[PDB]
């Protein structure tokens, strides 16, 4: 489970941590939040490869823009190279679901979904994975432009552990970001196990589980 | 492929197929850019060896290369028109992938760099042309003026003229443009760039050509009449 | 109709310590309920204190391995006979493997050594070149058999301090490569009565600041 | 004269003129000598800097663990002609698991030059090598000329100056050849062989490259305080 | 005529020997290597007032770690440019860390002798390659149409380069400061061009290992020439 | 992608403490035709090297002529081509490893499999296997196709290790090779009587035995055998 | 691999192309051949001037079958004409009759072989075709046609014309006798008069080849029971044909 | 090699001129003078064959007027042959052009494509340039009757009167003398012969050295209709301009 929103404050990007083939679970430590430059983000679902490694290469594109044209590149340029990529290929067989995120001057913050089929999606929420519909539901019925960063956080975080829940193919571990114009600052990584816990005390949430 | 050396060095280090191209551009009608405050002017000298001509249909000398940008030349008019194309193109597909139009130095750094290829490529000689490129980026008020010549050299002017005879010309707007204060209307900017033709032109007849580029890709074409009162009152004032 | 890949068994195991790596493989080499090989290296001393192993199809892991050696030379000539470090040896055998995306090498390849602090360093890969920096990682065969016991006993994964009842996790201390040798051995010891493709010997390579150690141990032949 | 323009022109008398002038590159190269006994082989460079604030520019090059060369000319032709040896002697460890022999390596390079001596459009190479290596038949000394000559020698030189070098190398053939097992023995007969080719300037820690391969012995090149020990 | 790669009498390649002397003709670049930064300066020379001197574009970022000043017919380093940076780029993709400065002026030198009858002829332009890695520290390179490069602690290229390389043999020391570096570029510029050296036509730039590659302000180097004026004053 | 038609069975071999044995029987299958009869499977090179090929015999034909243009080959230029510069059991392999692994990389392999037989210049005793998909190894026995099924167990115990290999003579080794044959011509459908034998030996050189048969076969013990179960007639 | 990919005929500063001005000459060297259009038909005739009496002459044929209703004859060098034969005869099939299942009209297969002949003249590497071609021919819509193609490229329909030696003399000759309602026997009988004049030696049906464009020869097609199929308008006339009709001169 | 034979065709002069191309206008002052007209109600195209026969073919001849579509039609200066490739390359411009937009070419299209290829042949490809000017006459609804002319350079540009070929400095001072804006298509039919009457090198103009064209609206309602005049149309129009 994969998710980004736009808010007052910047992007909070939230994503679980497990990777798995078949039943078994092949990590638990995967890092699915690719850091393409101290500017931008990207998120890894789909092909793990696919999202790997173009997404290290848009980093590379990104800083050659910007060594060419003296200036950041925007979101909607760095996104779209991405997507006309992929495009290229389309039919043998890449798999990629991401969310581009940044947040420029001319812009704002801005997330554009990008995907294998060639979208490309401009929006506030997006939520991309086995779980997706999981982070979905809290989001929807607690976001708002208004939340404060730590708040905003906090419901990232907690999206993510309602999917790490339920689906079976999400979980481990939690990691977070925030980005703001100035870049994005790293939010730490929240094993799931004691996160869930400490979640249900505090909160008095899932009273459907014995603790 | 047909892939022969056109452009070389020579003992001295002179490359003279480029050095030739630039003796095609001096030869061209005279063409000036000057920036105001809050615009550009590009005029344009017409020779006047050709009445019976019509002027509706006749190659225009300055070309929107998108609705903000504009371009101008002297020198080889056949050869101007390949840069013009590829400029268009290049125009269009930067729009396409970056989601933005080009900024006016983009552009001319994209013409200037075709002007360079074509003199170190086998089998093509240099374009006998010299460009003036002109107007605003994207939601910038900041007015805009560069030049290229067939080396590929480019960089930005104050004002600026190429062509026949823009030795004097050039020698007028050096001393007639305070950078300190730029003409600070349309109307400035417009009386300075025909008094800058008039230096060279003739007539002020219809061999004078003025074209004014406002941000926001705000473009027009001034006609006969309205060049003609800038003519008139300019010599009203020289009687003096 | 021909189908170009086989899968020749085998399974590795990389661990990181706090200043030394170990990369673990077994030297049997099988096809369906056929023994190939009861010695056949797989774990291979690449240059420049990386350690490698590809497992599954061994074709592919041979082509692989050679390629990146082969890759390592270039390296030296091409930039002054710079050492290549553990990140950037990673970062190049993503592009080995991504290079066959749409025909990929059909093998997990696993690499050790120590990064560019002196510190412990196991990457490990996907088919296609996805990669990431573990402190454990077993491929292969009988990784799933392995795994769990890791987990367990190197990151003490659900032990707690007795009295507490689940109030303090067991606090994780670094092992020495004596005490790491010890798991490997037991986790391939273990692999090898559970799993028929899994036996025959061990072969352990050690990576540390002085260079790199091999030991060799016998496992079951059954 | 008339017949220079290309290298494609036989002149009256049967030269190829483009190639002599080729060959008039690797004479204006500093100077660089190459011998051998029966158990290793050396090259010795004297590197030439362009002023005091510069870089000695490098003359050897490594093409394998038991192979490498030093140049005389232009320089970028010997990064060609190397690399093109570096990829030989790779394919031939690569596909045959088999080091390539030095006197393979010496046909490989005659045939590559021979092609730019025979068509329109191509040039020569203009550059000299001295190649030395240890293979299954001992230790080996080679020297190219761009018009495509390979040549096995115990030992010669090439640059400016040359010559000296050579003779000295002529007289002393007897000694050289008979320095097995002690390398160091072997350089010293390299360094007094070059030094008969300096004028004006000698051997400092910066000007002098060495290089070295044999029995037990990978391919090493020593500049700096390495050559200290032999100034 | 006679082949782009022909030969002379005492074997020298006439196109590259010919391409030395169009940059000769250039403005003049110099750069300094200290054991605190390169420093990278240049002589604008504007052809006219009218010609907005700041987008004169002499000096150059490569990457993070490494600047390159030109001097010549400088249209013919913009596809150089390109190269240096898609290899630099490129080697950070495939390595995940940064190339060495010899190795990116060595792939920059690999396209110089690609011409014939590939590119028409050799490159007419000269670049000082400067910057900084981890395994050789500060480095300065002079990369010419020959493809050779030579490693300088000082190197002056264009038009006043023997007075200003004669100058820089008297004033190195290997215990230069950053900021004696920066003065010497200035007064040695000051030396060999034709106008009086100002903030508006001449541009200065350093690489330190901290703060990578920059260009100067025009107000920065102000005061430097300013410094630099009241030095020479005082004796 | 093919399909093999005109086929070898195994190719048996191990290693003993002077040398290398290797064998093949000299059958050309079509299907369950037993169609051609004097079939040589093992290719000598030069006189260190025996190469030994199961599978499509069109391929091993191709791979014949491929060895002996090698031979051709490394004698140009090479003065000392009968001496240091000879080709080596090693250079062999690692060329037909080579060609094996590329042609199945373009999906058209050589439809077989491939034992290389041989003593390298310092006396060291040299066998390993490839076949069509590239994969390769080494074991103090190899065999291919049934061979490794029935072959290799009996040879296994007499060569089980490498601290086996210096207490086996040839004779020891040749005679277990020689019962392994026997013990695939009884259980092998596409096996002969008729097979070839080279042993390479690091004193006595290459010994190249044709014509050899399938002997000391029990058969009596059949006439007892009657029906299918209850049948005493 | 052909390195000459630049043009070797080229503008020379007082505007000439030389190499198809020397083309030309060439041409004006040749043998003469004539042709003379007939309210009926046409008549193509030149002079089989054999190179030795050893030569059999009727091997080699200067007036040529294009299409059933098209011929050519020249002057000029024989060996370019015998190529743009080949090429003429494969372009009226590939570019016409593969297309429309007809054989194209007079004035198009000479475009066609106009057009090659142009790009001699200006592609990389090659020399103009030394000859002019006479092309006589009949279609359904254009009737009877007679053109003169020339090593530029041009071509121009006549009434009659002469090409080759002694084409300033036939022409006048032709001028004089050339009118609207000549029938093919008196445009032939023109022809055997205009050639004798440019004749030094033999005058006969063996040293004379004429080829004639007329009425459909249905004798000539090979094969009966197509009625729209009526045979071929282009007959080459024989020894004997020709020594009848100069007694009649 | 080869080299040493090239021309090298697409080269500068040092005044920065095109050899080839000034050679090739050279060239082009020797063909039969060609002149086109616009009027408010049509165009006249009017060329001069180069010396004739009486045994010449007239009414199957064309040299110098040729039809590109229904809407435009060119005269040609210069080499023939090269003009007839430039022709059929233009004639399928504009069919590409009408089965891309389902609409005629508009005349200036088809102008600055044709000029285009021109031009690309004095910068690349080391061939000769096309030795051939050329006058177009045609209509569109954007612009109505247009008049333009290209060179071997790939120049262009548009007039209400122009002449190509021989003496066109003479030719050109007299359409400028008598041409006036408000004319007609029956007033430029007579201007056009007049001018050739006075310019031709010849000892008189008769019908059998003309080629002659109209572009009139006189096709009934809204639609253009060409006009390539037979032989005995030029006779006729030569009697009642009163020229013979
Ligand atoms: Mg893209
Ligand atoms: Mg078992």
């Amino acid at each position: 489970t994969t998710l980004a929103f736009r808010f007052q404050g910047g992007i909070i990007v939230a994503v679980d941590s497990r990777a798995t083939a078949g039943n078994w679970v092949a990590s638990q430590t995967v890092k699915k939040v690719i850091e393409i430059n101290p500017f931008l983000l990207g998120t890894m679902a789909g092909g793990a490869a696919d999202c790997q490694f173009w997404e290290t290469w848009l980093g590379s594109q990104c800083r050659l823009h910007e060594l060419r044209e003296k200036e950041r590149i925007s979101v909607a340029a760095a996104s779209k190279i991405l997507s006309n990529l992929v495009y290229q290929y389309k039919g043998a067989g890449l798999s990629m679901g991401t969310m581009i995120c940044g947040y420029t001057r001319k812009e704002g913050p801005t997330i554009y979904y990008v995907d294998s089929d060639g979208t490309r999606l401009k929006g506030d929420i997006f939520c991309v994975g086995s779980g997706q519909t999981f982070a979905y539901g809290v989001l929807d019925s607690n976001y708002k432009w208004d939340l404060s960063v730590e708040d905003a956080l906090y419901l990232g975080k907690r999206s993510i552990l309602a999917a790490a829940h339920r689906d079976a193919y999400s979980g481990g571990s939690v990691n977070l970001y925030h980005v703001t114009e100035d870049g994005w600052i790293y939010h730490g990584n929240h094993d799931v196990g004691e996160l869930f816990w400490k979640v249900k005390e505090e909160e008095g949430s899932f009273n459907n589980v014995i603790g | 492929g047909y892939d022969r050396a056109l452009s070389i060095f020579s003992p001295d280090g002179h490359i003279f197929q480029v050095e030739y191209a630039l003796e095609a551009v001096k030869r061209g009608t005279c063409a000036v850019g000057v920036k105001g405050k809050n615009c550009v002017v590009l005029g344009c000298e017409r020779r006047s060896t050709l009445k019976l001509q019509d002027t509706r249909i006749t190659p225009s000398k300055v070309s929107k290369i998108d609705s903000h940008v504009v371009l101008s030349f002297s020198g080889l008019n056949a050869d101007s028109r390949i840069l013009i194309e590829k400029a268009r193109v290049e125009a269009q597909s930067h729009r396409l992938t970056l989601e933005d139009p080009v900024t006016v130095e983009y552009l001319t750094r994209y013409v200037a760099g075709v002007q360079q290829r074509y003199t170190q490529s086998g089998g093509v000689r240099p374009f006998g042309v010299s460009t003036l490129i002109a107007g605003f980026d994207p939601r910038d008020d900041e007015p805009k003026l560069y030049q290229t010549e067939p080396s590929g050299i480019y960089s930005s002017w104050s004002a600026q003229t190429i062509g026949r005879n823009s030795k004097t010309v050039r020698e007028f707007l050096e001393k007639n443009y305070d950078r300190k204060e730029p003409p600070a209307t349309v109307e400035e900017c417009v009386k300075l760039t025909v008094r800058s033709l008039l230096e060279v032109v003739q007539t002020g007849a219809k061999n004078i050509e003025i074209t004014v580029v406002k941000p926001d890709s705000d473009i027009v074409a001034l006609s006969s009449e309205e060049i003609n009162q800038y003519v008139t009152q300019i010599e009203q004032e020289k009687q003096e | 109709q021909f189908n170009p890949y086989g899968d020749n068994g085998g399974t590795i195991l990389g661990i990181a310590g706090e200043d030394f790596a170990v990369l673990a493989g077994d030297t049997r080499n099988i096809t369906d309920y056929s023994i190939n090989s009861r010695y056949e290296p797989k774990v291979f001393d690449c240059g420049d204190n990386i350690v490698m192993s590809a497992n599954g199809f061994a074709a592919d892991g041979d082509a692989l391995v050679k390629r990146f050696k082969n890759s390592v030379k270039w390296y030296h000539f091409d930039h002054n006979d710079k050492k290549l470090s553990i990140n950037s040896a990673a970062r190049n055998i993503q592009h080995l493997l991504y290079g066959k995306r749409f025909f990929p090498y059909y093998v997990h390849t696993i690499i050790a050594g120590l990064d560019e602090d002196g510190k412990g360093a196991v990457y490990s890969f996907d088919p296609v070149g996805s990669y990431e920096r573990e402190q454990c990682r077993a491929g292969g065969a009988a990784a799933s058999l392995i795994m769990p016991f890791l987990d367990n006993q190197v990151n003490f994964k659900n032990q707690y301090e007795p009295g507490t009842n689940g109030k303090v996790k067991k606090p994780l201390k670094y092992l020495s490569v004596e005490e790491v040798i010890k798991l490997v051995r037991d986790s391939f010891t273990s692999a090898t009565e559970r799993h028929i493709q899994v036996g025959d010997g061990l072969e352990i390579l050690i990576v540390t600041k002085d260079g790199v150690r091999k030991e060799f141990y016998e496992l079951k032949r059954d | 004269n008339n017949y220079d323009g290309d290298t494609v022109t036989f002149s009256p008398t049967g030269r190829l003129f483009q190639v002599e002038y080729a060959l008039e590159a690797i004479k204006q190269g500093s100077v660089t000598v190459g011998l051998r006994s029966n158990t290793h082989a050396v090259l010795v460079a004297l590197k030439r800097n362009a002023d005091e604030l510069s870089s000695y520019q490098k003359k050897i090059i490594k093409c394998d663990e038991h192979m490498g060369l030093s140049l005389a000319g232009l320089a970028p032709d010997a990064r060609v002609l190397s690399n093109y040896l570096r990829q030989q002697c790779n394919y031939s460890s690569l596909v045959f698991n088999r080091k390539l022999a030095v006197e393979r390596a010496g046909h490989l390079l005659c045939d590559k030059a021979q092609k730019n001596t025979q068509s329109y459009g191509g040039r020569p190479y203009g550059v000299g090598l001295l190649i030395i290596g240890y293979d299954k038949s001992g230790a080996h000394l080679l020297e190219f000329q761009p018009s495509g000559n390979v040549t096995e020698l115990y030992g010669t030189a090439i640059g400016a100056r040359s010559q000296g070098a050579k003779t000295y190398l002529e007289r002393t053939l007897d000694t050289f050849i008979k320095i097995d097992g002690n390398p160091d023995e072997l350089i010293k007969a390299g360094v007094e062989a070059i030094s008969q080719s300096l004028r004006d300037e000698s051997l400092t820690v910066d000007n002098l490259s060495i290089a070295i391969v044999g029995k037990d012995t990978p391919f090493t090149i020593y500049d700096g305080e390495a050559v200290a020990k032999y100034i | 005529d006679r082949g782009v790669s022909t030969f002379s009498p005492e074997g020298r390649l006439f196109q590259v020997e010919y391409s030395l002397e169009a940059i000769k003709l250039g403005s003049t670049a110099i750069g300094i290597a200290t054991k605190e930064g390169v420093v990278l300066g240049v002589e604008k020379r504007a052809t006219s007032p009218l010609l907005e001197s700041d987008s004169i574009e002499k000096i150059v970022e490569i990457d993070r770690h490494i600047g390159c000043a030109m001097s010549g017919l400088t249209a013919d380093a913009r596809s150089m440019i390109e190269h240096a940076r898609t290899a630099a780029v490129t080697h950070n993709l495939y390595y995940d860390e940064d190339i060495n400065v010899e190795s990116l002026t060595q792939s920059v030198c690999d396209l110089a002798l690609r011409f014939g009858e590939l590119m028409s002829r050799p490159f007419g332009v000269a670049l000082l390659i400067a910057g900084h890695d981890a395994d050789d520290g500060y480095q300065l390179f002079h990369a010419e149409p020959s493809g050779t490069f030579y490693r300088y602690n000082a190197k002056a290229i264009g038009s006043g380069s023997e007075g200003a390389q004669a100058e820089l043999l008297n004033e190195w020391h290997s215990s230069l400061t950053l900021k004696e570096a920066e003065l010497l570029v200035l007064k040695i510029l000051k030396q060999v061009m034709e106008e009086k050296l100002d903030e508006n036509n001449a541009q200065l730039s350093c690489i330190t290992k901290q703060d990578g590659f920059k260009i100067y302000d025009n107000e920065k180097t102000a005061e430097l020439i300013k410094e630099l004026k009241e030095k020479e004053a005082a004796e | 992608t093919q399909q093999p038609i005109v086929t070898g069975t195994s190719v048996i071999s191990m290693k003993y403490d002077n040398g290398v044995i290797i064998a093949a029987d000299n059958l050309g299958s079509y299907g369950s035709l037993l169609r051609f009869n004097g079939v040589e499977r093992l290719i000598p090179v030069g006189d260190n090297t025996v190469v030994g090929i199961s599978g499509d015999i069109s391929d091993m034909q191709h791979i014949e002529r491929l060895l002996k243009d090698l031979v051709t080959e490394n004698a140009y230029d090479n003065p000392l081509a009968d001496a240091e510069e000879a080709l080596e059991p090693s250079y062999i392999f690692e060329y037909l490893a080579t060609v094996m692994y590329q042609r199945r990389s373009k999906m058209n392999p050589l439809w077989n499999a491939i034992i290389v037989a041989g003593v390298q210049s310092n006396g060291d005793q040299f066998l390993r296997y490839v076949n069509l998909l590239g994969v390769t190894y080494s074991s103090p026995t190899l065999a291919t196709g049934f061979g490794a099924h029935m072959a290799n167990p009996l040879l296994r115990k007499v060569v089980d290790r490498e601290s086996d290999i210096p207490k086996t003579t040839v004779q020891v080794a040749e005679e277990a090779i020689v019962n392994a044959m026997r013990v695939l011509y009884y259980r092998d459908a596409r096996s002969s009587r008729n097979f070839s034998l080279a042993i390479i030996d690091k004193n006595t050189g290459l010994t190249f035995k044709k014509n050899l048969q399938v002997e000391n076969m029990k058969w009596d013990f059949a006439k007892d055998i009657k029906g299918y179960g209850t049948q005493k007639i | 691999t052909d390195r000459y990919s630049f043009s070797l005929t080229t503008f020379s500063p007082s505007g000439k192309l030389g190499q198809i001005d020397y083309a030309l000459t060439a041409v004006k060297q040749g043998v003469t051949s004539l042709g003379i259009k007939a309210t009926n038909g046409v008549v193509i005739a030149t002079e089989k001037k054999s190179s030795s009496p050893l030569a059999m002459s009727e091997t080699l044929s200067k007036v040529s079958l294009l299409t059933p209703d098209i011929g050519a004859v020249y002057s000029g060098m024989g060996p370019d004409y015998r190529v743009l034969v080949d090429k003429s005869r494969k372009v009226a099939h590939t570019s016409y009759k593969r297309i429309y299942g007809e054989y194209p009209p007079t004035k198009l297969l000479v475009s066609e072989v106009a057009k090659i002949m142009q790009e001699a003249t200006q592609s990389g590497g090659v020399r103009p075709f030394g000859v002019s071609l006479l092309i006589a021919g009949h279609d359904e819509f254009n009737g009877f046609s007679l053109y003169q193609v020339d090593p530029s490229g041009s071509y121009f329909p006549w009434k009659a014309t002469a090409i080759g030696k002694g084409s300033v003399a036939a022409k006048t000759f032709l001028e004089k006798r050339w009118n609207d309602e000549l029938e093919l026997e008196d445009a032939i009988h023109i022809a055997l008069l205009t050639l004798k004049e440019s004749v030094e030696g033999e005058f006969n049906g063996d040293t004379i080849e004429l080829a004639i464009i007329g009425d459909e020869n249905p004798d000539l097609l090979g094969y009966t029971g197509i009625p729209t199929d009526k045979g071929p308008r282009f007959r080459k006339l024989t020894s004997q044909e020709i020594n009848d009709r100069l007694e009649a001169l | 090699g080869s080299r040493r034979y090239d021309s090298r065709t697409t080269i500068f002069s040092p005044e920065g001129r095109l050899y080839q191309v000034e050679y090739a206008l050279e060239s082009i002052s020797h063909a039969g003078t060609a002149i086109g007209i616009m009027a408010s109600d049509g165009i006249v195209l009017a060329a001069e064959r180069k010396v004739t026969s009486t045994l010449l073919e007239q009414d199957t001849s064309t040299e110098k007027l040729y039809k590109l579509n229904d809407k435009i039609a060119v005269a040609v200066a210069g080499l023939t042959a090269d003009a007839e490739i430039l022709i059929n390359t233009a004639r399928i411009h504009a069919q590409n052009y009408l089965k891309t937009y389902n609409e005629d070419i508009p005349v200036e299209i088809l102008v600055r494509r044709l000029s285009d290829i021109k031009q690309g042949y004095t910068q690349h490809g080391g061939l000769r340039p096309f030795g051939v000017s050329f006058i177009y006459a045609g209509y569109d609804d954007r612009y109505g009757y247009q008049l333009y002319t290209s060179n071997p350079s790939g120049n262009y540009t548009g007039w209400k009167a122009i002449s190509v070929g021989a003496n066109t400095s003479a030719a050109q001072t007299l359409l400028q003398m008598d041409y006036k804006d408000d004319m007609k298509v029956d007033d430029a039919i007579e201007l056009a012969l007049k001018t050739l009457s006075k310019t031709t090198d010849s000892s008189a103009l008769t019908y059998d050295r003309l080629e002659f064209a109209t572009i009139r609206k006189g096709a009934n309602d809204g639609e253009v209709y060409q006009k390539i005049f037979k032989p005995q149309e030029i006779k006729d129009i030569l009697v009642k301009t009163g020229i013979t």
